[PDB]
């Protein structure tokens, strides 16, 4: 299906889809492939996930329902259509689709079709009512009668399937095939009308009971057991989880990259007992003024440094001009789609990326360059007022390319050379 | 006569707590809670309505998740009007999924469920999962029923084939296609089909879904991740982060392409590498190592003290408020047991006593 | 599991056990060495089948005696459960002993169930599959065919098959289900039917239904290859009198009259044709009726008598047939006036009710017609049809029935009534006469069962009061007694809404059936009850007729399109496979979760052996009480007698008959103590019923739910299902409901 990684980079039409849902990325792929001219595939394989997403968003549907039932009839009556809900009707009684298709783009209007629709006996025999010779309904709608009737007899048709004996009242009844005994009560036997015929609720009954048949053929769509269906758990032995405990062994390397005796330490415990027991003065602990002085240096110069630190505590406000400040921020971003795919081919390691990362190096140099001559244009734009700023603001992407322009080198040296 | 009742409530309760084990249980999660926002939560039945406290619940859940498990990524899906609606992506910050929960807040729950629906796409989302990664859904459910467009049994078939489980937090009462999908993805457990009694019994079930889960021993995957940690800088100048491409005074630096990052734990966007602190690793030790129950001493025996040897105070006077820790043989008060038990993880009495 | 007896060993397929089911054991084993019958009632929560089944088996292995097994039930259904089961148990028997020990065990039904010829199974008349199976499988066929191979009367290749093979060769041993025997049949071309009138002699335990244990027609060919000292047992009969009573009992209608006149006629032209062509097989068979000779002497087994034996072999009569009818022209004329005479009495005005010996007064008052050609009449139109060779049978059904009836009436006289009324329909548009053939009595049909065999189990789970059936049926049994619910902890929650929402009662009475106000609060809590249940309900009213009307009104009020939005709604339908198919969709409705409703009548054909279970039983909507139709001169004539009889109050028999139904409707929803479900009682006068109600049953019922409306009922009901959801800590039932054997052992010992 449409699933592969294949398949989600096939779908231009939904590649364009969240293309235009999206504006930022119109900026992005613009100047990723109008601009840089980068391999799309490329582009979109890194938003895999994201395209899967989008496609699993669009791609579901509901289940069904019984959108008559739901039909109220709500004076005067005023038309309130939604649409979904149409084409629910249509989805759920085809002969409702076809009326609607050999009429409406032929003869008369939508609202006027669904207005004819409504007053139409069809409609009412359809829904959860019965039918009536005291109304006339629509003649045009119900010309399609016996079209939706032999539609319930095909569908009955189609509905009837074999039934299992373990539950089949049908063979129950034929259990004994020459029951001679009484004719059962009127009371519990489906009554019918003073002339013999039915009301018809056997019909609405039945007509009801298909609904429900197709609500759950519709279930059964393409999208012995009895020895399990007879099992009595409630006498069976409880599950119990295989569960995995785990242990720890605890032997831990030493942190890696003059002794004490105890004759000495008791002798200073001894003096230090004696010295705790002799004296104990709180005003001996003022000091010099001048070593405190030196401590009073080091506070203070502490002080001094972390409030250096603490004093450069949406991104910060700036002083660039704006639409230099987009294109910086423009030409990081593409520096960073374009590191990281070169990280992407790189740390993949195949001999069949070796000229994807030839190529991704050749941007990388190129992006390079480019950084180096907007930083031309800064310089005389603004005689290096700030533009030591700007260069300063896309120095450590700068810095990460070329890092990663020397690993390439030296790996380079390190295989070919 | 209510310190008996209260006594044998206790004994009820430690009688399932009496097993303690050191299972292997998950660390590297994946935790997915989708929600309906149907007609049924509309319901004002539970006060406010169950609507505003599964918000509520769910806002408590991400704090609660994202606190003990930072090294799991969180997606959302809401459920309304027939359609599953993806509202949260799976990621590191929860200040997203936040934010989309209080777009949740002020709109309307209305409509009908399709676990069929919700459980594929949220499948679909959790397909370009890592191995080591234990895909696991909370559904909260309402209904008695569930529309579908097809079948659920192929996707429960999948589900398992899939290696994700599922845990069920029913509202009104049990639903037999919900305790096939917990019995069947859970091996045959029902320790998953949960039914709540009242809104505190949610809190407890939704605290008890915070915790890890223990992994089986026929589903190995017992392997090793390659793992970085990073440095952070804090720079005179602002710079732009690699990640939303914006100038920051600070920030950490990547370990292996020195690229920068504004927030951890996350993995890198550049050399694309999980950066941690062994913080955050260290944060499920309690996990790792699990703490033994302390025992009341009874009030007829012979009392090795009697005043409470970690929060200093005295024990009360019928029966013996004097939980032991037999690992460290010391008893302690009821609510040092609880703060040992729950807050801290470590028994002071076993640091004092040397091994 | 496996223990001992005090000289039996016994083995349980599953570690657990149950203590009721241990007493029950204990007391089947104490009748089976009394010898005799006795009554048994268990909560049918409980494993019944498999527990006695192990029993049984125990006993014929253990004892020198290895007695046979009789098992009877109702339907397909409990058969099919009775043979899983059964199998399982074997198996897991085998499994034990480590070996397969030899074994016999079948079913028996019919040939619409059974015959597996493809051209015969596209019939849905099971009597006309019958025929056409004899029709060309009657032995007859296949000497004509043998006779002239160019003849075009084909054989079933199945019955050659089995003509191929021997009794023994039909199967290996062991039991084989419906569903393997089909398989097994499929796969070596048997006719089903054949083999299972070839096993009866050589089961172990022989299966069947309740009627081919009652109704003498199918009955005396059990009778035939049975053990006179077999082991009976019977499960769920309560209601068996019904059986009884339409064992013997027939209706007459004016078709069938009139197809009964052009059968005779078409009988009588064929017998001039016959003497026309070829006089010598009638002037044969002219002989043979002079000499006396009848079904059994000149029949052989592979051609089967045309006119079934209507009447119990005990009252038959063996002497020769009279001149008066041994001719064939002297019969087609006889039943020719039998037929005058009954159109005759056909014509009166209104209800008619005497005597069979009244009513044989008054025949040979005014024909003259006696009770020994009356009798005869079936005997000697069976001869005649078998001469005759007439197998285009079609016009000749009425006349079989008519040769029935005429000689089940001139057989009795005693607790057996004729019913003539001018309307078959009262409410019509013009009468249409009638005359119903009845017999009083139910008790008739078991003597040949009590006098043919001794060890005798009658038990159910719904029979109360134990006494009430020996009063209803002249038979006595060693012991009488039931079985408690041990339970651990409430699992079932009975419901009396004696009052609606509006604190307003509601009854199912037919006058009263059509009140908006009742229809409004039986909507209302059907529509409560449908929100508040997660997976299956089901809806039992008394009588089709009222749900239609009350069906057809609710859709006019448009409720159901409410009901719509949260689960299906099955409905009974009159045909049986459609039906079918609906229980099949509520079945994978309730499967998938989705959720439905089963609309079914209280005696209609779903209550009478399907089961519900842990979706399927947990809430039932029970409609009022389901009281018989009030305005039956049979069921008068039939209070009458039996008041007469053993002086029974009438309004407590069919307060009995309506509590037995709806003990029937509710045992269908706790197949394991592991499910739990809700029961309701949907009219006020229920509430002086608990003590008419059975024990277990009533037990849970408590003395608050006597009288509950619909708010108390919701909220007790969601208070349930909220207890529902919970686990269970086995402490707490693992020594006083769950037994394992170490706790059966202690249990004896302290027994000891
Ligand atoms: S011969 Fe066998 S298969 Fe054919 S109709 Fe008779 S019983 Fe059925
Ligand atoms: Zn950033
Ligand atoms: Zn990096
Ligand atoms: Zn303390
Ligand atoms: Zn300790």
């Amino acid at each position: 299906d449409s699933l592969s990684k294949e398949k989600l980079l096939t779908n231009l039409k939904l590649q364009q889809s969240l293309l235009k849902g999206n504006k930022v990325l119109m900026k992005v792929f613009q100047e990723t492939v109008i601009n840089a001219g980068l391999p799309p595939s490329e582009f979109w394989s890194t938003r895999i996930p994201l395209l899967r997403a989008f496609a699993l968003s669009t791609s579901q549907k509901v289940g069904p329902y019984n959108v008559l039932s739901t039909i109220k009839p709500v004076n005067k009556v005023n038309v309130n259509l939604s649409r979904e809900k149409i084409l629910n009707i249509f989805e759920n009684y085809p002969i409702v689709k076809k009326a609607y298709t050999d009429n409406v783009p032929k003869n008369f209007k939508e609202p006027e079709f669904w207005a004819r629709f409504f007053s139409s006996k069809l409609f009412r025999k359809l829904r959860g009512e019965k039918i009536m010779q005291n109304d006339r309904g629509d003649v045009i709608i119900d010309r399609y009668l016996t079209l939706d009737q032999e539609f319930d007899r095909k569908d009955d048709d189609m509905l009837l399937h074999p039934v299992k004996k373990i539950i089949d009242l049908d063979g129950n009844i034929q259990d004994d095939p020459v029951v001679r005994g009484n004719r059962p009560d009127f009371t519990m036997q489906p009554g019918v009308d003073i002339n013999g015929n039915s009301d018809g609720t056997v019909d609405i009954l039945k007509g009801m009971n298909r609904l429900s048949e197709k609500m759950i053929m519709a279930l059964k769509n393409e999208y012995n057991d009895e020895r399990n269906e007879l099992k009595i758990d409630d006498l069976n032995e409880s599950y119990k989880t295989n569960y995995a405990i785990i242990h720890l062994k605890r032997n831990a390397h030493e942190k890696t990259t003059l002794k004490v005796s105890n004759q000495q330490m008791l002798q200073q415990l001894s003096l230090v007992m004696d010295n705790l027991i002799n004296k104990l003065d709180l005003n001996q602990v003022v000091p010099n003024n001048e070593v405190s002085n030196k401590i009073n240096k080091r506070v203070i110069t502490a002080i001094k440094i972390n409030a250096k630190q603490a004093k450069h505590n949406l991104e910060v406000k700036s002083t660039l001009p704006i639409d230099l400040l987009e294109s910086c921020r423009m030409l990081h971003t593409t520096c960073c789609e374009f590191l990281k795919h070169f990280y992407i081919h790189f740390q993949s390691g195949e001999q069949k990326q070796a000229s994807t990362v030839k190529k991704l190096y050749n941007h990388l140099k190129d992006c390079i360059e480019k950084l180096n001559e907007l930083f031309q244009d800064v310089l005389n734009g603004d005689g290096e007022s700030m533009s030591n700023t700007c260069t300063a603001y896309l120095k450590p992407v700068l810095n990460s390319i070329t890092l990663a322009t020397h690993k390439y080198d030296e790996y380079f040296n390190e295989y070919n050379n | 006569a209510s310190l008996v009742a209260s006594i044998v409530e206790a004994r009820k309760k430690r009688t399932a707590k009496k097993n303690i084990t050191p299972y292997q249980r998950g660390i590297i999660r994946s935790l997915i809670l989708t929600l309906d926002c149907s007609e049924a939560m509309l319901e004002k039945d539970l006060r406010p309505n169950r609507h505003a406290m599964i918000i509520q619940y769910a806002i408590d859940f991400v704090h609660e998740f994202f606190d003990q498990n930072p090294i799991s990524q969180m997606g959302i899906i809401i459920m309304r009007n027939g359609l599953a609606q993806l509202v949260s992506q799976v990621s590191g910050n929860p200040q997203d999924h936040i934010d989309a929960l209080k777009s949740i807040r002020k709109q309307e729950p209305k409509g009908n469920p399709s676990l069929q629906n919700a459980l594929e796409m949220a499948r679909g989302l959790l397909l370009p999962v890592p191995a080591h990664c234990t895909r696991e859904v909370l559904i909260v459910f309402g209904s008695l029923s569930t529309t579908d467009p097809g079948d659920i049994h192929q996707t429960i078939d999948s589900l398992v084939s899939e290696k994700i489980r599922v845990k069920v937090l029913g509202l009104s009462a049990q639903v037999a296609i919900c305790k096939e999908l917990c019995k069947a993805t859970n091996y045959g457990d029902e320790s998953f089909y949960k039914i709540l009694l009242d809104e505190t019994h949610l809190k407890e079930l939704f605290n008890e879904a915070v915790t890890p889960l223990p992994v089986n021993k026929i589903n190995k995957g017992f392997t090793l991740v390659k793992m970085g940690f990073p440095t952070r800088i804090f720079e005179d100048t602002p710079t732009f982060c690699s990640c939303h491409s914006k100038l920051v005074y600070g920030g950490y630096f990547c370990p292996n392409c020195h690229s920068k990052v504004c927030s951890l734990p996350t993995v890198c966007p550049c050399c694309d590498l999980m950066l941690i602190l062994s913080t955050h690793l260290a944060r499920s030790y309690h996990h790792l190592m699990p703490l033994k129950t302390f025992a009341e001493v009874p009030t007829t025996e012979k009392f090795r003290s009697e005043d409470c040897f970690s929060c200093q105070s005295r024990f009360p006077i019928l029966t013996s408020s004097r939980y032991r820790c037999e690992d460290c043989k010391q008893e302690f008060c009821v609510d040092c047991d609880v703060f040992i038990h729950e807050i801290l993880h470590n028994c002071p009495g076993c640091e004092s006593k040397p091994v | 599991m496996k223990f001992y007896i005090d000289d039996l060993p016994v083995l349980f397929p599953y570690p657990k056990i149950y203590p009721e089911q241990y007493n029950y054991m204990c007391d089947i084993k104490k009748t089976l060495d009394v010898g005799g019958n006795s009554i048994l009632e268990m909560p049918s929560g409980t494993g019944k089948t498999v527990s006695l089944l192990s029993l049984t088996i125990a006993y014929q292995m253990h004892y020198p005696e290895h007695r046979k097994i009789i098992y009877c039930s109702r339907t397909m259904s409990e058969i099919e459960k009775a043979l899983v089961e059964l199998e399982n148990l074997m198996d897991y028997r085998t499994k034990e002993l480590g070996y397969q020990e030899d074994f016999r065990g079948l079913g028996l039904t019919s040939r619409k169930n059974l015959c597996l010829h493809p051209e015969v199974s596209k019939e849905r008349k099971g009597t006309v599959v019958d025929e056409k199976c004899r029709r060309m499988t009657n032995g007859q066929a296949k000497r004509k065919l043998e006779e002239d191979p160019e003849a075009n009367v084909e054989l079933c290749e199945y019955h050659e098959n089995l003509y191929n093979i021997e009794v023994e060769d039909y199967l290996p041993k062991g039991v084989f289900s419906f569903e393997k025997l089909l398989k097994y049949c499929e796969e070596k071309t048997l006719c089903p039917y054949f083999i299972v009138r070839r096993m009866i002699s050589l089961c172990n335990i022989i299966i069947y239904s309740y009627h081919y244990l009652l109704d003498p027609k199918i009955a005396e060919r059990v009778s035939n290859e049975v053990s006179k000292d077999s082991i009976v047992i019977f499960d769920e009969a309560h209601n068996i009198d019904n059986v009884c009573i339409e064992s013997l009992s027939l209706d007459l209608t004016t078709d069938a009259l009139r197809r009964a006149t052009r059968g005779a006629n078409a009988l009588d032209e064929r017998i001039s044709e016959v003497r026309k062509v070829d006089s010598q097989k009638l002037q044969d068979e002219y002989e043979k009726l002079v000499q006396g000779l009848h079904s059994a002497d000149i029949l052989t087994d592979q051609e089967e008598p045309f006119v079934e034996t209507p009447v119990l072999p005990q009252d038959l009569l063996t002497e020769a047939i009279p001149g008066n009818i041994r001719r064939a022209e002297h019969f087609v004329s006889f039943l020719k006036r039998l037929i005058e005479y009954l159109k005759t009495r056909m014509k009166v005005l209104h209800v008619i009710s005497e005597t069979p010996k009244s009513f044989l007064q008054h025949l040979k008052q005014l024909t003259f017609i006696e009770r020994k050609p009356l009798r005869f009449c079936s005997e000697r139109l069976s001869l005649l049809v078998r001469t005759l060779e007439v197998t285009e049978v079609e016009d000749f059904t009425a006349l079989k029935d008519i040769a029935t009836f005429a000689t089940l009436i001139s057989t009795y006289e005693e607790g057996f009534l004729l019913i003539i009324e001018p309307y078959e329909i009262e409410n019509a548009a013009v009468p249409n006469p009638i005359m119903r053939f009845t017999c009083l009595d139910a008790s008739i049909a078991i003597k040949p069962v009590f006098e043919r065999f001794s060890s005798v189990i009658i038990t159910s789970g719904t029979i109360s009061p134990l006494d009430m059936y020996p009063r209803m049926l002249n038979f006595k049994t060693v012991l009488q007694k039931s079985y408690a619910m041990t339970l651990a902890k409430k699992s079932f929650l009975p419901m009396i809404i004696t009052k609606g929402s509006d604190q307003v009662a509601i009854s199912s009475r037919f006058e009263i059936r059509n009140d908006p106000s009742i229809v409004r609060n039986y909507g209302s809590m059907l529509v409560e009850f449908a929100k508040i249940t997660p997976d299956g309900m089901v809806v039992f009213f008394p009588s089709y007729l009222y749900m239609e009307s009350i069906v057809s009104m609710w859709q006019t009020m448009g409720i159901l399109d409410e009901v719509w939005k949260h689960k299906l709604i099955l409905v009974e339908t009159p045909d049986a496979q459609e039906t079918s198919l609906a229980l099949e969709t509520y079945r994978k409705a309730c499967s998938n979760g989705r959720g439905a409703i089963l609309l079914s009548v209280a005696r209609g054909k779903v209550s009478e052996g399907i089961d519900f279970d842990h979706q399927y039983g947990r809430t039932v909507l029970m409609i009022g009480i389901p009281f018989q139709y009030t305005e039956s001169r049979i069921l008068k004539a039939r209070l009458e007698f039996m008041r007469e009889n053993y002086r029974i109050r009438e309004n407590d028999f069919l307060s009995f008959d309506a509590m037995r139904h709806a003990a029937q409707c509710l045992g269908r929803v706790l197949r394991g103590k592991d499910d739990y479900g809700v029961m309701v009682l949907a009219d006020r006068r229920f509430s002086r019923k608990r003590s008419q109600l059975p024990k277990w049953i009533a037990q849970g019922l408590s003395d608050a739910d006597l009288n509950l409306s619909t708010d108390m009922a919701i909220s007790n009901t969601k208070q349930f299902l909220r207890t529902m959801a919970q686990p269970t800590d086995p402490k707490d039932q693992e020594g006083v409901s769950v037994w394992s054997y170490e706790d059966l052992i202690k249990h004896q010992n302290s027994r000891k």
